[PDB]
């Protein structure tokens, strides 16, 4: 049975219009939709429906079939309000497994007059066709009235693994549930196919590790000799930090710069200049007092392009009062894609944000935003998708974080 | 003469009402006109006479035609328009002919009266009233409501493309090998059958719309290939650019000129021979559009040269799936760029020109990348697929440029192809400080209300400078600074400067800007064999 869902009040629902997509992901969209009209989880719609919501296709590892994506974020933001407090030992195993449950929703059927706000459109290419307007009939996956609705069924479902094993914590998020069990690797996978396989008996179907997540510290250069451009570089960096640790001083080491001479001209470190630069140093061993995570404000994630395939990031919500920091390096195979290393990074972090707040940040991100909406998709694999803004990367910024310290030699993985 | 289609579930807008205009008033000429034109709809089925049973009503006003010249008939539903809900946007994006795959014959349908032949929702007919007037007001007049979609109103152009497409999905079905196009009351039909079978095909689809109440006209309306297709000649096998003329007059008004250098600006997209600066002089300081001015001996050149290069012709070839689809591009001057899509080398699909970019600050290399963006999109919207591109830069240049830029930025598979001019790093702030060039520590300050200020420099040699600067700013006479020191140096520098600005200069390294001072100081950059520029926090 349906229960009857509405959208907050006074909003309409989405009119967002169908970017253009490949062939190969239409003619997959169109297979994947012909069947899902066959199974009576959406239909046709007519022209008298106005509203609309961006689909395409994705294809996550372990497939050659493609995986419909609907973004119903705008949508999301209209439906009224409705989870769990989240799992705060979430975030403190040795290794967690992420599920995707989203099939388990078309066995739910969504209340008939909210239908015509999930309709969406397989774009034709040339324009030769007109879009295929559909809509669901059941729950639809990355909707967020979804995981709701099907929570109870969900909660069912899940006790009898977790009473087996309390040493695994069940946590879930969108058509995503993640566990986490401090079981080795082996004892660990084994059983995620145990919830799998107790999971498997109905119509269900990425792994991390919390505890590994440690926020690195800033660490200021220890030149052998410094010359005069050594030190005003110092300086700049340390100046800009004032903002984070007001402790931080740059008084001596400013003195050291009184003269006209030479970048390259090395400056001797009078001795209370080097008191200076020690104390900075004992400033930046830990993050800053005072942090506290709001669940009453939105999360933000900026990233910022290191180059080299390197990015750093900060999570926050209050400007350099960061929750969470860190760098960010290229996999394997992306050696000359900037969009695939962001919207990989962009969903680590996500991710990562998932773990700990259960809950998205609204990302802000150093791209063009036409450079971003043309190629993101073609790398995406998560179910869920963020907030973002595009915006120009502030020179310093990235010069205070690429300043973050790395291992000794790496991980020593055998 | 109907139809047996299913209506489309139309409703008002949110909490509105019917429309409500009293009638306009019409002479005796144009009464019996519509009580013409009129008493032969009602008994189409078009329109139902309706009696004071409703209070609604919309302005009939009869205007002649130059077919017959007889009396038409017009109904302003602008005001039911908006008072009618809001439809799925219609497509508004039309086919290419770029992506037109080559059919062996190709017809075209004119589903006419397409509105009137399909049902209106049955439930919002009582709002498409219209009131017949009498002579001098005088006695009532002759009320009607439309069963049919009425022309004109709002939800017709999007419920007769649904129902024309749910009309023609068995025929679609039952035979795949024939592509339909609907555009308006248009039917384009395309195949690869012989023309025997497809003059067959069509007879049946005519019938079979026959079978639905939509009819097509007789031999007389007919259209016959090629097809005028926004700008092209379309031919079953090929393109061809419909030629443009250039009027030939002796003189030229504003308008005139502006409408000249639109035509010129698209004819610039197949024809990138083309140029409009000196037509572009002629507006300056323009009073009025209706205002006459005389072509300089410059306009009335380009102006020449535009109608020889008009004169040749440009014809095309469609899409071959079975082929590679490529992407050319040249750099034709500062943020000009060119760009030619082709399969079969010299035989182009498509050819474009994007205007040239300019901006707050950028270099060559990120509008190439944008450039190669859009044609990307275009490519994605007319073939679902990309081109692979054949690029002005060095592998080399791009890779050094990217690789470190500080934004994300792509270029989907491409190839070299040196073609000149190539695209390439105009200068490249060295990574560290220049043993053995000079350092100009540099300052620029003014007070920005007086707007007066001094740019100097004093450097580790010894040369220093100092310039008063009036009606300037801050960000100006910093950059000033920098300026300075960059003329008065050798060919290695180190600039220190307090400047925020620079700090942007430093991490972008633009090769063009808006503003001439930037424009200078950026040819100053392009000029030394090295320059270390470094930021420093001020006071
Ligand atoms: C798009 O394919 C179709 O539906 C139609 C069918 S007719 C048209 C067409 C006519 C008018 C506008 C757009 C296309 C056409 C004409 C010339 C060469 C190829 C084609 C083709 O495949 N097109």
């Amino acid at each position: 049975e349906t229960v009857p869902v509405k959208l907050k009040p006074g909003m309409d629902g989405p009119k967002v219009k169908q970017w253009p997509l490949t062939e190969e992901k239409i003619k997959a969209l169109v297979e994947i939709c012909t069947e899902m009209e066959k199974e009576g989880k959406i239909s046709k719609i007519g022209p008298e429906n106005p509203y609309n919501t961006p689909v395409f296709a994705i294809k996550k590892k372990d497939s050659t079939k493609w995986r419909k994506l609907v973004d119903f974020r705008e949508l999301n933001k209209r439906t009224q309000d409705f989870g769990i407090p989240h799992p705060a030992g979430l975030k403190k195993k040795k290794s967690v497994t992420v599920l995707d449950v989203g099939d388990a929703y078309f066995s739910v059927p969504l209340d008939e007059d909210f239908r015509k706000y999930t309709a969406f459109t397989i774009p034709s290419i040339n324009n030769e066709t007109p879009g295929i307007r559909y809509q669901y009939n059941v729950l639809p996956q990355g909707w967020k009235g979804s995981p709701a609705i099907f929570q109870s069924s969900m909660t069912k479902i899940l006790e009898p693994f977790r009473k087996q094993n309390p040493d695994i914590v069940i946590y879930q998020y969108m058509d995503d549930l993640y566990v986490g069990s401090d079981l080795e690797i082996g004892q660990h996978r084994t059983k995620i196919e145990e919830l799998r396989q107790h999971l498997l008996r109905w119509g269900l179907t990425y792994e991390l590790h919390p505890d590994k997540w440690t926020v690195q510290p800033i660490v200021l250069p220890e030149k052998d000799s410094w010359t005069v451009n050594d030190i005003q570089k110092l300086v700049g960096k340390l100046n800009w930090a004032s903002q984070i640790y007001p402790g931080i001083k740059v008084r001596q080491l400013c003195k050291l710069l009184r003269g006209t001479k030479a970048l390259t001209e090395v400056i001797p470190l009078t001795e209370e200049a080097e008191l200076e630069l020690a104390e900075n140093r004992e400033i930046l061993k830990e993050p800053v007092h005072g942090v506290y995570y709001d669940p009453s404000k939105d999360l933000i994630a900026e990233i910022q392009k290191q180059g080299q395939g390197q990015w750093t990031y900060q999570i926050y919500q209050e400007p350099f009062k960061n929750l969470k920091t860190g760098k960010y390096a290229r996999m394997r195979g992306a050696h000359t894609n900037d969009v695939k290393q962001l919207t990989e990074a962009v969903q680590k972090i996500t991710t990562e944000s998932i773990v700990i707040w259960g809950k998205t940040p609204k990302f802000k991100l150093p791209i063009q935003k036409e450079t971003w909406e043309t190629w993101w998709t073609e790398y995406w694999q998560a179910t869920w998708i963020p907030e973002w803004e595009f915006v120009n990367t502030p020179p310093l910024v990235k010069l205070w974080y690429q300043l973050e310290k790395e291992p000794i030699v790496g991980a020593e993985t055998f | 003469p109907i139809s047996p289609i299913e209506t489309v579930p139309v409703k008002l807008k949110p909490g509105m009402d019917g429309p409500k205009v009293k009638q306009w008033p019409l002479t005796e000429e144009k009464i019996k006109a519509l009580v013409e034109i009129c008493t032969e709809m009602e008994k189409e089925g078009k329109i139902s006479k309706i009696g004071p049973e409703n209070p609604y009503n919309t302005p009939v006003f009869a205007i002649k035609k130059k077919d017959s010249t007889k009396w038409r008939k017009l109904v302003d539903f602008r005001e039911l328009n908006k008072r009618t809900q809001d439809f799925w946007e219609v497509q508004l994006g039309i086919p290419h002919p770029a992506g037109l795959k080559k059919k062996k014959s190709v017809t075209v349908l004119d589903v006419g009266d397409a509105y009137f032949s399909v049902p209106l929702d049955e439930d919002f007919r009582k709002y498409t009233a219209f009131t017949i007037p009498s002579i001098n007001n005088e006695t009532p007049g002759i009320r009607y409501q439309y069963n049919v979609l009425p022309q004109g109103w709002k939800g017709s152009p999007a419920i007769f493309q649904s129902s024309m497409t749910k009309i023609l999905e068995p025929f679609r079905k039952q035979n795949p090998d024939i592509v339909i196009y609907q555009y308006m009351d248009d039917l384009y039909v395309g195949s690869d059958l012989e023309i025997g079978q497809h003059r067959t095909k069509i007879e049946e689809l005519r019938q079979h719309l026959l079978r639905w109440g939509l009819t097509t006209p007789d031999k007389k309306h007919q259209k016959e290939p090629p097809f005028l297709w926004m700008g092209y000649e379309l031919h079953p096998d090929k393109w061809t650019v419909q030629p443009i003329v250039l009027p030939e007059k002796d003189s030229w008004t504003v308008n005139d000129i502006q409408k000249l250098v639109g035509k010129l600006n698209w004819a610039s997209q197949i024809y990138p021979g083309i140029k409009v600066r000196q037509l572009c002089k002629l507006l300056r300081g323009t009073k009025a559009l209706t205002e006459v001015i005389p072509l300089t001996e410059e306009a009335e050149l380009e102006l020449a040269e535009n109608r020889e290069i008009l004169k040749e012709p440009v014809h095309g070839v469609y899409y071959d799936p079975s082929k590679d689809l490529i992407a050319e591009i040249q750099k034709q001057g500062q943020g000009q760029w060119t760009y030619q899509i082709y399969q079969e080398p010299f035989k182009n699909l498509k050819t474009g020109k994007y205007a040239r970019m300019r901006g707050a600050h950028t270099n060559d290399v990120k509008q190439l990348t944008e450039a190669v963006q859009k044609i990307t999109t275009e490519s994605i919207v007319i073939w679902g697929k990309t081109p692979k591109f054949k690029l002005p830069i060095q592998k080399e240049t791009w890779e050094t440029w990217w690789t470190e830029y500080w934004q994300a930025t792509w270029i989907p598979e491409w190839e070299f192809v040196n073609t000149p001019p190539l695209v390439k790093l105009w200068y490249q702030l060295e990574k560290e400080p220049i043993v053995g060039a000079e350092t100009f520590y540099v300052d620029g300050a003014a007070n920005r209300e007086t707007k007066l200020g001094k740019a100097g420099y004093v450097t580790n040699r010894g040369r220093q400078k100092v310039v008063t600067l009036t009606d300037t700013t801050n960000q100006k006479t910093e950059l000033q600074a920098i300026y300075l020191a960059l003329q008065d140096s050798g060919l290695e520098v180190n600039i220190v400067t307090d400047s925020q600005y620079a700090l942007g200069i430093i991490q972008a390294q633009p090769d063009q800007s808006e503003s001439e001072l930037v424009n200078q100081i950026i040819e100053q950059l392009i000029k030394k064999e090295k320059v270390y520029l470094a930021w420093v926090p001020a006071h």
